[PDB]
């Protein structure tokens, strides 16, 4: 579709980074902290790019 | 009265089980849900749905 | 204040926060909470 | 008693017939959250916890 | 120096503040205690997430690499290989690798969980800093271990960690006094020691001494209070705690008449006879201060079963 | 775990009878279906009550007291 | 050379361990379960 969807589109240029409710960090006793996967697979992105971009 | 039949009686050795319905009987109007659906949590012992 | 009952040798004990829980006669590490002083009720049925 | 019901006597029931003691115990452990943070077994106060 | 951003439930009606706020859990509503009105609904309770310390690696999350159902050796191989080329992740595995070590020497020694624990966290406290410079890796990794275990009251001494860990004292020694005034340091900035701090604390030494030689309890009792009442005294009480405690163990093995010789009391523990006799010297002389009233009193040891010289 | 104080079907007192019945067993010489008659136990229901009793406080009494006086 | 730490006896104490605290034999599901005490025939 000309608007909705076009082969351009298909590759990944800006990655959207979903909000807090949608990866909660859950809490078990409250004293400590623990992080939910997206988050975990999110921050591997980020220092990815990083590293990627300071190579180049 | 006389019962009209006659009653097969006798011992019999019975157990009893675990199940109890003490340990099963639960209900909800409104209580915690979850943090990420944020719908009613699960299990008894939690007061879910 | 507290009174606690070694588990090997029945000896009576008295602990406090800071004491170790051990026993300090047969040197035992398992301690039983001694019987509460206050009466309690039950219903025979 | 039907459909794999029973009926009981209450007074056998009352004599102690099928009765049953029921255990449950309870862990807790005082932890020690690395240096600073460490736990203890206390009766807390509504003024200071 | 920021924005607020904070959330305080209170009553508009009541109006009282601070207001009295009971959390039902069970109903998952928070309510007025004095007029009854409900503040907030819906409230969440406090798998797909992990539970990570950040006291021993502060905030560092990362994924690693694996075989799965399906997967060839060739992607592996050079993910990982990707992997270990980052410039940003290195500073960090440094300290990694030094917590791997510390597990791997706390784990040979049979030590519990807490001084692990402890040794990474004073190793993370102490490290990057500028007078940590010129010191061996394995000082600095013995000294934290030796203040690991200080804060758990199982103290070891510089013998048995040198035992295991490689340094000399003199390196293990300054090492350790930098150590302790990094804590104090940064205590007082934001706690660290306790009456366990205190070097000496040589009633923790004996009751792991007496087991190596296999003595029964009671003869340990008796030497813990020997041990207590030994420092009353000025010509012992001057001396290195590890004497204190072997000869005081000494007197006791020869109060309860356990056949065991000096000669291997000291091979054992590896202190030299002839201190341990010499020791005894000094020690034989109050030998009436030194024994316990009630071990006497009920009759289980007399003063007459210790040899006189 | 230890002998029933009533029968559980008609509530007759057979709590009493535990020690008879042994003593019955072991002095008289006598097998446990005359020794239960003797007893005046004669309705079934009071039969089983004393015939298949288990006395599991002898096992329990072997262990040392947790507290003692 | 230390023979002390040479030889890691975590190495068998925490694989024998592992392998019985839970099912997982390795480093296989349900080798090892919690002995049922409800009642004596269990
Ligand atoms: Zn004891
Ligand atoms: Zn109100
Ligand atoms: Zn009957």
């Amino acid at each position: 579709n000309e608007v909705f969807s076009r082969p351009e589109w298909m590759i990944l240029t800006c990655l959207p980074v979903p909000p807090p409710p949608v990866r909660p960090s859950i809490s078990f006793n409250e004293s400590q902290r623990g992080e939910d996967d997206l988050t975990f697979k999110l921050a591997d992105i980020l220092k990815a790019n990083i590293s990627l971009e300071t190579l180049e | 009265k006389k019962l009209m039949a006659q009653i097969f009686f006798g011992p019999t050795y019975y157990q009893r089980l675990r199940h109890m319905v003490d340990d099963k009987i639960h209900a909800r109007a409104r209580g915690p849900m979850q943090v990420l659906t944020r719908q009613p949590v699960e299990g008894r012992s939690r007061d879910g749905g | 204040t507290l009174k606690y009952i070694c588990a090997e040798c029945s000896s009576k004990l008295s602990l406090s926060r800071t004491d170790a829980v051990r026993c300090k006669d047969c040197g035992h590490r398992i301690l039983l909470k001694a019987r509460t002083k206050r009466l309690v009720q039950f219903e025979a049925r | 008693n039907q459909e794999d019901s029973m009926i009981m006597n209450q007074s056998s029931i009352d004599r102690g017939l099928f009765r049953s003691l029921f255990f449950r115990s309870y862990m807790d452990q005082e932890k020690k959250y690395g240096m600073s943070i460490t736990e203890t077994f206390e009766k807390p106060q509504r003024t200071n916890t | 120096r920021g924005p607020n951003l904070n959330i305080v439930l209170t009553c508009p009606e009541c109006k009282v503040y601070p207001p009295k706020i009971v959390e039902r859990f069970s109903e998952g509503d928070v309510v007025c205690a004095l007029c009854g009105l409900v503040l907030s609904d819906k409230l969440v309770d406090t798998r797909v997430g992990e539970a990570s310390n950040p006291l021993l690696d502060g905030n560092n999350l990362s994924t690693r690499i694996g075989k799965g159902e399906t997967t060839d050796m060739r992607f592996t191989k050079e993910l990982n290989k990707a992997q270990g080329k980052n410039v940003m992740d290195k500073k960090d595995n440094e300290v990694q690798a030094a917590f791997a070590k510390i597990t791997m020497l706390c784990d040979a020694a049979e030590l519990p969980k807490i001084v692990k624990d402890c040794a990474k966290e004073a190793y993370k406290l102490c490290h990057d800093e500028k007078t940590l410079k010129g010191k061996s890796m394995e000082s600095i990794m013995a000294a934290s271990i030796l203040i690991g275990c200080r804060r758990a009251e199982v103290a070891r001494t510089f013998k048995e960690i040198q035992s295991l860990i490689h340094v000399k004292t003199k390196e293990f020694g300054k090492t350790l006094n930098i150590m302790k005034n990094i804590l104090r340091g940064k205590s007082e900035d934001g706690k660290i020691d306790t009456d366990n701090m205190s070097g000496a604390q040589n009633l923790t030494y004996i009751p792991r001494f007496c087991s190596h030689l296999g003595l029964p309890m009671q003869v340990t009792t008796s030497a813990e209070y020997t041990a207590k009442k030994c420092k009353e005294i000025k010509e012992i009480a001057g001396k290195s705690p590890i004497t204190i405690a072997v000869v005081s163990i000494y007197l006791n093995i020869l109060l309860f008449q356990i056949p065991i010789t000096a000669a291997k009391v000291g091979q054992t523990l590896q202190v030299t006879e002839g201190t341990i006799k010499s020791g005894y010297k000094i020690l034989y002389e109050h030998r009436d201060k030194l024994v316990d009233p009630q071990l006497i009193a009920n009759g289980v040891v007399s003063l007459d079963n210790l040899p006189g010289v | 775990m230890i002998v029933p104080v009533r029968c559980f079907s008609c509530g007759k007192v057979v709590g009493d009878k535990w020690e008879s019945y042994l003593n019955l067993l072991q002095e008289d010489e006598l097998d446990e279906g005359t020794a239960l008659s003797r007893l005046g136990l004669k309705r079934y229901c009071c039969r089983r009550m004393i015939l298949t009793h288990v006395d599991l406080i002898e096992k329990f009494l072997r262990y040392n007291p947790l507290e003692k006086r | 050379f230390n023979m002390k730490l040479a030889i890691n006896a975590k190495t068998i104490t925490s694989g024998l361990k592992y392998a019985l605290a839970t099912g997982n034999w390795g480093e296989r599901a349900g080798v090892s379960q919690v002995l049922n005490r409800y009642t004596y025939s269990s």
